[PDB]
């Protein structure tokens, strides 16, 4: 995911 | 990209029922999805993300379903104050793209317009142009029929018709219808008058003044 859903 | 397309396009319902909004993705988009509201004249704001996930705040009649590439919005019991355009977004991928929006209206009881005649000022009869103002005020449903009429003849090709949005408390609209003309042509005339016909209305209502 992207955005609001991104994973770091 | 992802197309997101939403369903139906417009809708409207009484308060208290139970409504759904459809969004097709192009492809599946793992529950990447959110919904957002926007209200009259405001920006929009978000309901829910990971298509069912509520935002802090967020009353509990809305709820969110779906998997893949279909999800759907239910707002169970409508509300006044939820006349909106509502959003799906998806952020499976860049560029984030959203769907075309589902405009929301409110059913209500039939409410007749208070009808208001605004001559111009003479100000305005200084500029060149002369405009005469028509106001219905606080009506459902929306739809409403103006003529105008100068000295008892039908004058309808120079007049525009303007509809606020619903509005979020009484779900009524207003209207106005604007007529415009020469000086001279407004000054050889003598009485002016608009005619509505509604649904609340049990006979036309005549507003009128005279010139002068």
């Amino acid at each position: 995911a992207v955005g609001i859903g991104a994973v770091f | 990209d992802i197309q997101m397309t939403q369903s139906p396009s417009s809708l409207s319902a009484s308060v208290g029922d139970r409504v759904t909004i459809t969004c097709r993705a192009s492809q599946g988009i793992d529950n990447n999805l959110s919904w957002y509201q926007q209200k009259p004249g405001k920006a929009p704001m978000r309901l829910m993300h990971h298509s069912s996930t509520l935002e802090t705040g967020v009353p509990s009649r809305f709820s969110g379903s779906g998997s893949g590439a279909d999800y759907s919005l239910t707002i169970s019991g409508l509300q006044p104050e939820d006349v909106a355009i509502y959003y799906c977004q998806q952020y499976e991928n860049f560029p984030i793209t959203f769907g075309g929006g589902t405009k929301v209206e409110i059913k209500r009881t039939v409410a007749a317009p208070s009808v208001f005649i605004f001559p111009p000022s003479e100000d305005q009869v200084k500029s060149g142009t002369v405009s005469v103002v028509c106001l219905l005020n606080n009506f459902y449903p929306r739809e409403a029929s103006v003529k105008w009429k100068v000295d008892g003849v039908l004058k309808t090709g120079n007049s525009q018709e303007s509809v606020t949005e619903q509005d979020s408390k009484d779900n009524t609209y207003s209207l106005s219808s604007t007529l415009t003309l020469s000086n001279t042509d407004y000054q050889s005339h003598n009485v002016y008058a608009c005619e509505v016909t509604h649904q609340g209305l049990s006979s036309p209502v005549t507003k009128s003044f005279n010139r002068g």
